[PDB]
């Protein structure tokens, strides 16, 4: 499938600007899940892993994920879960995510030949649009990374692979429930410099970034070091086998 | 839908009980109960919207709710509410006195459509979908983008499908098969941009191999460092031919506008930073 290329005109002006302004839009989340009466952090993590495996296999787009995450959390927030139901909800969230953010869109027989009725399951979709209000879209720690490398001034020539190589990881990392405490912006920061330290591949030290980094997104550079080491933790604890 | 009068679906202009007989436009989307939920679209369409919709920008369509009333009977259906306007630049065209808008309610109304494009772009929105049919026009002659079920935020190494805009407005690129971006908004641009001169679609086809020529038999035909030999070499017929009555810096607007190499093709941004304005 044909595939965007660069666009200056997104790509390349005040847009971290917005995006920061935009993330700015929905507040932290001061305990992950906080309103849960039956499902965990432990059950997120899981149903994350397979979510994540959902569209890591099915090659749905990168922002694909981090909207599903997205979504979830927010949906989780309004009303309540069960673990006889998380499955069917964060089914439900892809399937959305995927209408939204991928060309290519996870059909709802190849999500429930994969679990629910795949009626019972448009409920479930129709259930967390009206109590989200139909507002889905959000900021993606995905959303970040060529802006911040175009800011950083990383050199044209990598992007390809360091964008691919990054947003790889931020989507793991994103499984995990300490990340979903993180802003976007951070979380793609630590992404890039953690995905910096694999093979050079022509790029100064992750060090030199770091400060800039934190000028560029406006935080105590302390914080940024951190986030680094937060993301490539989770990135670490991936495990296929929790399933 | 319960306190709503309407004086893949019909758009039905409506007054809402509440509000003092205001009007709230009603876009009733259908969904087909075959097996797929909420159709892709009026998804894309809402999130972008109600994504945005803080920045109350001036020159962008108003969404105000989503109905939705679950039915145990039949199929569930669809009341998409927006701000009511008047009339489209289509309309707005077809009843203008003559000889059309004045150059002034022209370069307003270009200044606007451009004006809340640029920032749509900014936060890497590309509308995919600028035709006279989806912009409004209010009573007092402002612009609002429209219909926005094309509409999605554009990232790098994304997957597209090269069926962008009506046959008409849609820019070489698209036409091409090729690879696309935001520029798809500022040739559906100039598009717009001369069908206001002289109300009549600059670029009317018939199959996207015709579009292409059409297109090209008006801007001419670009080199090989300004394409990604079918088509013909002929002398680009200068466009005061094509667009009637129009001003030595408009001129070169519209050319900025429908240019073929969408990498050299005027932004938004600066497009509002051009002469002509």
């Amino acid at each position: 499938n044909r595939a965007k290329i660069d666009s200056t005109t997104m790509k390349d002006p005040r847009v971290l600007n917005n995006l920061k302004l935009r993330e700015l839009l929905l507040p932290k989340f001061t305990s992950l899940w906080e309103i849960q009466t039956e499902v965990t952090v432990d059950n997120r993590t899981i149903l994350l892993t397979w979510m994540h495996l959902l569209c890591e296999s099915f090659e749905l787009d990168k922002s694909v994920f981090p909207l599903s995450v997205s979504i979830l959390d927010r949906y989780l927030c309004k009303k309540q879960g069960t673990k006889k139901t998380l499955q069917k909800i964060g089914a439900a969230c892809v399937l959305i995510g995927s209408k939204i953010r991928t060309v290519k869109p996870m059909t709802v027989s190849k999500l429930t030949y994969l679990s629910f009725t795949n009626l019972e399951l448009i409920n479930q979709e129709k259930d967390i649009l009206e109590a989200l209000k139909w507002d889905t879209e959000a900021v993606l720690a995905t959303d970040f990374l060529i802006p911040l490398c175009n800011a950083l001034k990383i050199p044209e020539d990598l992007w390809p692979q360091l964008y691919e190589a990054a947003s790889t990881t931020i989507c793991k990392a994103l499984i995990q429930p300490n990340i979903a405490l993180l802003s976007p912006g951070l979380i793609c920061a630590g992404g890039l410099l953690t995905t910096i330290e694999t093979d050079n591949t022509n790029c100064r030290p992750w060090t030199c970034y770091l400060e800039d980094l934190s000028s560029i997104l406006n935080f105590s550079t302390n914080t940024v070091r951190t986030v680094k080491d937060q993301v490539s933790e989770a990135f670490s604890l991936y495990d296929l086998e929790i399933l | 839908d319960q306190q709503y009068e309407c004086v893949y679906g019909k758009v039905f202009k409506a007054r809402d009980l509440k509000n003092g007989g205001r009007f709230v436009a009603l876009k009733r989307v259908r969904v087909q109960t075959g097996e797929e939920g909420m159709p892709l679209s009026t998804i894309r369409e809402v999130a972008v919207l109600r994504h945005l919709e803080t920045f109350e920008h001036p020159n962008v369509v108003r969404l105000f709710d989503v109905c939705t009333v679950s039915r145990t009977d039949r199929e569930t259906k669809l009341t998409l509410v927006f701000e009511h306007v008047d009339q489209d630049l289509t309309t707005y065209l077809d009843k203008v006195p003559e000889p059309g808008v004045p150059t002034e309610t022209i370069k307003d109304m270009m200044f606007q459509l451009l004006r809340g494009l640029d920032f749509l772009h900014s936060h890497r929105v590309v509308h995919r979908d600028l035709k006279p049919q989806n912009i409004l026009v209010t009573s007092s002659g402002q612009i609002k983008l429209a219909d926005f079920g094309l509409a999605r935020i554009y990232s790098f190494q994304m997957a597209l499908t090269s069926v962008v805009v009506t046959l008409w407005y849609r820019a070489p690129e698209v036409l091409l098969q090729s690879s696309y971006a935001t520029p798809v908004d500022l040739w559906s641009v100039g598009c717009i941009f001369a069908e206001m001169f002289r109300r009549k679609p600059l670029f009317r086809g018939s199959s996207d191999v015709d579009q292409l020529g059409k297109i090209l038999d008006v801007i001419g035909l670009p080199g090989e460092e300004d394409w990604p030999q079918a088509f013909h070499s002929k002398s680009a017929q200068p466009i005061e031919k094509f667009v009637t009555d129009i001003d030595e810096l408009g001129k070169d607007l519209l050319l900025k506008c429908l240019t073929f190499n969408p990498a050299k093709r005027i932004s938004a941004y600066s497009a509002l930073s051009h002469p002509y304005f």
